[PDB]
């Protein structure tokens, strides 16, 4: 059950928030909860609705093109018109949900629509309507906000005259001890599978909230725009582990940690950005591990010692890594064969992305972003791993005389595919397939729902709703009522859609806006391609350059220091070859003031290409 | 020479990929560090390396200053990392759009000038590279990505017929086709995707080519025909090494077999050709100083003008 | 008799220069002969392995599948010799005659249609007529006859490319690579039915003939007197979902005297048997007695069975990379002796040979 998302573990904060806000609720008072983005603030709310007996849910997410309609098509749903408006429960009070109240845009003067016809709502009592004129009595309907304070870039500040009515609460982040309470049950559940390791269901409860605390408190949003870390994190991380010992071979206390280090390590320092932050968080990691469990016999867990792959086996285990290059190298010769042909030579690291994204693609709703150099070998990796698990590549070919029709289509062919048809899709998303900020904001819809209900519109719907029925008579399913129809919809989308997106310059304020947005920064698994290390562009050298023949001259071994090597300690002409390519680059780079933006290499492979024609020649 | 080759064959092919938009000044720089670094890492290059002098022999060179191209080094080593580029689409950036008149030249009536502002673009550009023709394309700061197959090359050998897709349907390509990019905004935003897998080149003049040109035209005005000898000696050693050449080639298929007045004359006639060689050699020794010193009293001029 | 397993070390080692490809046997006399990827043809002994016995370059790109039959022409003027046909990547198939006296491959003839790449080529003789049957990556399944040298019929039964076919009388069923399976008849072209249910492309697709005599088989024996005189019962498929299924062919609207026609109601095929525990992709298979051998990537070759559905006997390391071809010897065919050997052949450059 832990794969489900209704749940909770209570501690004395959550149920300290419901019998307060049954307390709000009943006082006839508009409730507005604000709060970092990882409190559960939403999580909590479902929790204190859902299993009561007096209030009903109506789902209404914000976004910034929203307007009345959506409010009174949701309503509509739920209440009934005798002037006054009730809800179709005789007992429970309807509560309407209201979450990311500061997404909704400003008009051209200054201000927003949907906050004050809430206000007007929640304080005069009703509303006019629009084509009769006639006014509008509400009696049992309450108002709910979830929204984040309005320092982070994205966020705009409300009016005084619509917070007036409402009352305002904090959700702090969760204290250690309620955190570490919540992941022991976690724990517990999850090690109910393997009974032979009961007794360790504290240390890794501790081991997680601590890891946590440290790399929240060492990488703050000074160094980065991306470190917004959160409990989700944790959460995800618990899920990951599950998913991990569900398909795993008999389990042991040596293989559960290298296990649950590499989930640590592909959830929360993919996002890393730098070397020595990278290191910081090995020596974080040692230094937990020896803390809380003080176990013998554990390698080294850094990126390149711990791989685990489903590909070669039947089930999630670690595997060699000679094995491991050898398997890819064949089956990538094959794909070659098969699709594309591109001259890609395999390398430690490129392991290591492509089994972290077939991780990433693996997972139900999974959904991640890459952000990296040009040329770093993104889109192709992606659609090697799709090929690899049988999905289909839909790449939306966006010319520069595009709008949103066109994206509207494919968005659309590509949801009839996936629902209909019933074929998995790995929609890939390149920066420039976003012109506008219009694609984000539907994007945003995608992503934070499970679907996008403006595509399906009047004739369109109805046509979705009789395809849906077709669909539903062919499987042999009992379902009658459109309610149950669009929620199978929504379930296959989510379960059968992962989109993944090519980032190439994180500086731009585009990407910078992209990766800000919070429907999408929270939901996918952000991962650091960034520009190779040394060690990559010597791999990627000498495996390139060998091919032709350099030994044919007399070659002293010269005495130079050795931070100034990249390269295993040179004893050839190819070390010297790499050496100096691999120099020259890093001089060029620093040389022509880059700053911190990404060093894309291609003018590397551009430089060994020549290199070895003019070598030949 | 042979002990040396490896050296001159990396900083040739470094100076087709790293060295495509940088002015004088920063090329003369980073040539100096990478040739101070292989002296760090003990691999033998050129101490007279010249890179006109290593890949643009005499015969191209002079086909391409015939066809429109100016006289500045600078625009011939420029010329020549534009045109040795078999596997990366190459990208013009000339603001005076001069060198469309060069390439229709060189590439003679099979220039075709297409443009990404046109409607019928991607019909024309499709039966181009259907044919093989040379394509030529004008402003590239507003780039269609519908040709992200043709700007990567990521072809697909489907049989023995090499195959790209283009727009929503399969098209066909052939081995003669060449595409090009010209632009004529130097600060025309250009996206990330198509700057990191092209050759950008800039064809532009700041003033340390204001330096250089108004060293060109001190030396062909005030001392013209010192440069004119300049000239004609590289082209009558050129010619006399070919001479010779031929020469040599002539003594070994006189070996017959199946001596005579022949082969004597044949003998006679490089023994006259190699004491001419020795004696150009000897005589061009004394006359580079002479540039070094024209250099070295021609430069007040060029800081002044700066 | 017919139970023979192979032991659990081979009996013999073949060293080729490039990847095996194919590997075949000869229906009446020890001789292996080894495919490559760069389109060498080779020839060896089984009792001399060392030096192979010949050695020819028909293809200019890799050869992908093979096929070896022995005619049974009822005149004692067409002498009963070996036909060669390899399939390879150069856009066209060579066909090859073996000789017993000189022991040398001579060219016959040459098929040229595909529009792509061909992937598979089968043979097979109804009544003194040998036929040659390929299916290409452009979808279109060519039927040959040997001495015309002429197409028949050319049709699509997928979208997606035809990647295996195999061929029993009027009737021929080909895998594609959009994962499906279609039955085509032969003269006709119309698809009797299709099969669904594997969530990959298929690799290798054989017929399960019948059986004079055996204690009780359950995948081989007819079932009822419509199937005894239609004459097919099963057919097994294997596809690179790690996995290998067993269907049964539906029944078609069958007329006497004249061309079935596909059922409505029931032109769909029917999972019957699914196995698993292979940890890669199935890569080919083939059946003898009650036994279903087939190989994988995983650098192994696993012994199934037909009637309780498990794996008797595993072979992991076989070699040291993918495992591409096995085969055997037919044993539906009084003509075709089924004697008794194994042959394998990997991706590590090595072949091996399973004897006794
Ligand atoms: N008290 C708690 N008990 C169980 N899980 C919690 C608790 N607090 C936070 N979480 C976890 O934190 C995550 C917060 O996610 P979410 O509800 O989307 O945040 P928000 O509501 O701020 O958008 C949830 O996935 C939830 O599992
Ligand atoms: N070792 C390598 N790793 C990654 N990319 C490489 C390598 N060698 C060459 N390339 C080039 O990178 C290209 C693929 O990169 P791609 O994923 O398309 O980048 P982007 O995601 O920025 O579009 C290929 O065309 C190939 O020529
Ligand atoms: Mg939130």
């Amino acid at each position: 059950e832990v794969m489900r998302p209704d749940i909770v573990i209570p501690t004395i904060d959550t149920i300290k928030h419901e019998k307060i806000f049954y307390d709000l609720l009943n006082s006839k008072r508009g409730i507005i909860l604000c709060g970092p983005p990882g409190s559960g603030k939403t999580m909590i709310m479902n929790n204190a609705l859902r299993n009561s007996s007096l209030y009903d849910v109506v789902g209404i997410n914000f976004s910034k093109d929203t307007t009345t309609e959506h409010i009174l098509s949701a309503l509509h749903r739920h209440t009934n018109y005798v002037l006054t408006l009730l809800p179709k429960s005789d007992i429970k009070n309807l509560v309407l949900f209201c979450d990311e109240i500061n997404l909704p845009k400003l008009d051209k003067y200054g201000s927003q629509n949907v906050v004050l016809f809430l206000r007007q709502l929640m304080e005069k009592q009703g509303f006019w309507k629009t084509p009769e004129n006639k006014w509008v009595t509400i009696e049992r309907i309450h108002i709910v906000g979830a929204c984040n304070p309005p320092t982070d870039p994205g966020r705009i500040p409300m009016s005084e005259r619509f917070t007036r009515h409402a009352a305002i609460l904090y959700l702090g982040y969760p204290s250690g001890k309620s955190l570490s309470q919540i992941y022991e049950i976690y724990y517990k559940a999850i090690f109910k599978l393997v009974p032979e390791f009961r007794s360790y269901t504290e240390p890794f409860a501790r081991a997680s909230v601590h890891l946590y605390n440290e790399c929240k408190a060492r990488y703050s949003t000074g160094l980065q725009s991306h470190y917004l870390f959160s409990p989700r994190e944790l959460t995800r991380l618990v899920r990951g582990v599950y998913t991990a010992i569900n398909t795993g071979p008999r389990q042991t206390l040596r293989s559960l940690i290298r296990l649950w280090a590499y989930e640590a390590w592909r959830i929360f320092a993919d996002r890393l950005v730098g070397v020595k932050e990278k290191n910081s968080f090995e020596q974080l990691l040692y230094e937990t591990v020896d803390k809380y469990l003080p176990n013998q016999d554990l390698g080294n867990i850094s990126s390149t010692s711990l791989l685990f792959s489903g590909l070669l086996s039947l089930d999630f285990k670690e595997v060699n890594k000679t094995d491991l290059v050898n398997f890819i190298e064949e089956r990538f010769k094959t794909f070659c064969d098969e699709e594309l042909e591109v001259p890609m030579v395999i390398h430690e690291s490129m392991v290591d992305h492509i089994l972290r994204i077939d991780r990433a693609l693996k997972q139900v709703q999974g959904h991640m972003m890459l952000i990296g150099a040009s040329r770093t070998g993104k889109t192709i990796l992606t659609r090697f791993v799709a090929w690899l698990n049988g999905l289909k590549i839909v790449q939306p070919k966006i010319h520069r005389h595009s709008n949103l029709s066109d994206f509207d289509m494919i968005l659309k062919k590509a949801i009839s595919d996936c629902s209909l048809k019933e074929s998995r899709t790995c929609l890939i998303i390149d920066e420039s397939n976003i012109l506008e900020t219009a694609f984000l904001e539907r994007m945003n819809t995608l992503l934070a729902n499970a679907d996008i209900p403006d595509l399906f519109q009047g004739e369109e719907y109805d046509k979705l709703l009789n395809n849906l029925r077709n669909k539903t008579r062919s499987l042999g399913l009992l379902l009658d009522t459109e309610q149950e129809l669009y929620d199978w919809f929504v379930g296959e989308i989510a379960k059968n859609l992962h989109v993944v997106f090519t980032i190439c310059d994180p500086t731009n304020n585009k990407s910078s806006a992209m990766i800000s947005s919070p429907a999408l920064f929270n939901r996918c698994i952000i991962n650091w391609m960034g520009d190779w290390d040394t060690k990559t562009m010597s791999q990627v050298a000498n495996n390139m350059v060998d091919v032709v023949p350099m030994e044919f001259t007399d070659f002293i071994v010269p005495e130079v220091n050795k931070e100034l090597v990249f390269t295993e300690p040179i004893q050839t002409i190819r070390d010297a070859v790499v050496n100096i390519l691999i120099h020259f680059d890093r001089n060029f780079y620093q040389k022509m003031k880059v700053g911190v933006n990404p060093r894309s290499p291609g003018y590397f492979i551009d430089g060994l290409r020549a290199l070895v024609k003019l070598v030949t020649a | 020479t042979s002990q040396e080759l490896i050296g001159n064959c990396i900083i040739s092919s470094i100076y087709e990929t790293y060295f495509g938009h940088l002015n004088e000044r920063e090329r003369g720089d980073m040539l100096v560090i990478l040739k101070r670094l292989l002296g760090k890492f003990a691999v033998k290059y050129d101490v007279n390396y010249r890179f006109i002098d290593y890949l643009v022999t005499l015969d191209e060179k002079m086909k391409w200053l015939e066809c429109g191209l100016d006289k500045n080094d600078y625009f011939l080593e420029n010329m020549s990392i534009v045109m040795n580029s078999q596997d990366a689409v190459p990208f013009l950036l000339d603001p005076s759009s001069h060198m469309i008149t060069v390439i229709s030249n060189y590439y003679g009536n099979k220039t075709v000038l297409l443009s990404f502002l046109e409607e019928g673009f991607v019909k024309r550009l499709e039966n181009a590279v259907r044919f093989g023709s040379v394509v030529i394309i004008q402003d590239g700061e507003f780039f269609d990505p519908i040709i992200s197959r043709l700007i990567s090359r990521e072809f697909n050998h489907a049989g023995n017929r090499v195959t790209v897709e283009i727009g929503d349907h399969e098209v066909d390509v052939s081995g003669d086709f060449k595409l090009f990019i010209h632009s004529c905004d130097p600060s025309g935003d250009i996206p990330i995707f198509l700057r990191s897998r092209v050759r950008l080149v800039h064809f532009v003049t700041n003033k340390e080519s204001i330096e250089t040109r108004i060293f060109d035209i001190t030396l062909t005005e005030e001392n013209a025909e010192m440069q004119r000898k300049r000239e004609d000696l590289i082209k009558l050693n050129t010619e006399y090494r070919l001479k010779l050449k031929n020469l040599e080639k002539r003594l070994l298929e006189e070996l017959n077999n199946s001596e005579n007045d022949e082969l004597m004359v044949t003998l006679n006639n490089l023994k006259k050709e190699a004491m001419n060689i020795e004696k150009k050699l000897s005589e061009s020794e004394e006359f580079f100083p002479q540039f070094d010193n024209l250099v070295e009293e021609y430069s007040i001029i060029g800081k002044h003008s700066v | 008799v017919l139970k023979w397993i192979p032991r659990n070390l081979p009996s013999c080692l073949i060293n080729v220069e490039s990847s095996v490809t194919s590997v075949k046997l000869h229906p009446n006399l020890p001789i292996v002969f080894v495919a490559t990827d760069h389109g060498k043809l080779y020839a060896f002994d089984l009792f001399n392995y060392t030096i192979p016995l010949a050695s020819l370059q028909s293809h200019t790109k890799a050869i992908t599948s093979m096929d070896v039959l022995f005619t049974n022409y009822t005149n004692s003027s067409k002498k009963n010799y070996l036909v060669i046909v390899t399939a390879s990547k150069d856009l066209q198939i060579h066909v090859f005659k073996w000789v017993s006296e000189e022991c040398k491959f001579q060219q016959i003839r040459s098929l040229l249609g595909h529009e792509h790449i061909v992937s598979a080529v089968k043979i097979w003789q109804k009544n003194n007529d040998v036929h040659i049957a390929s299916c290409s990556r452009d979808q279109t399944v060519k039927i040959w006859d040997f001495h015309n040298g002429w197409s028949l019929k050319t049709f699509q039964p997928h979208s997606q490319w035809v990647r295996s076919i195999d061929v029993l009388g009027d009737y021929i069923i080909s895998g594609s690579h959009d994962t499906t399976l279609r039955l085509t008849h032969w003269p006709s072209g119309n698809g009797l039915s299709v099969g669904t249910g594997h969530e990959f492309p298929i690799e290798k697709v054989k017929f399960i003939h019948f059986i004079e005599d055996s204690p009780e088989i359950r995948f081989r024996t007819p079932s009822t007197d419509r199937y005894k005189n239609w004459g097919m019962q099963y057919c097994v498929s294997a596809s690179r979902d790690r996995t290998i299924k067993i269907w049964e062919i539906p029944l078609p609207t069958l007329m006497a005297h004249r061309a079935p026609i596909p059922n409505p109601t029931d032109s769909n095929f029917r999972c019957v048997l699914t196995l698993k525990g292979h940890l890669s992709w199935v890569r080919d298979i083939s059946i003898r007695g009650q036994y279903l051998f087939s190989c994988a990537d995983d650098k192994s070759v696993r012994c199934w069975d037909l009637n309780t559905g498990q794996c008797l006997h595993v072979w992991e390391k076989l070699h040291t990379g993918f495992v591409n071809c096995l085969d055997l010897d037919v044993d539906f065919d009084s003509n075709v002796t089924p004697r008794q050997m194994m042959v394998t052949g990997g991706l590590d450059c090595k072949s091996n040979v399973f004897m006794r």
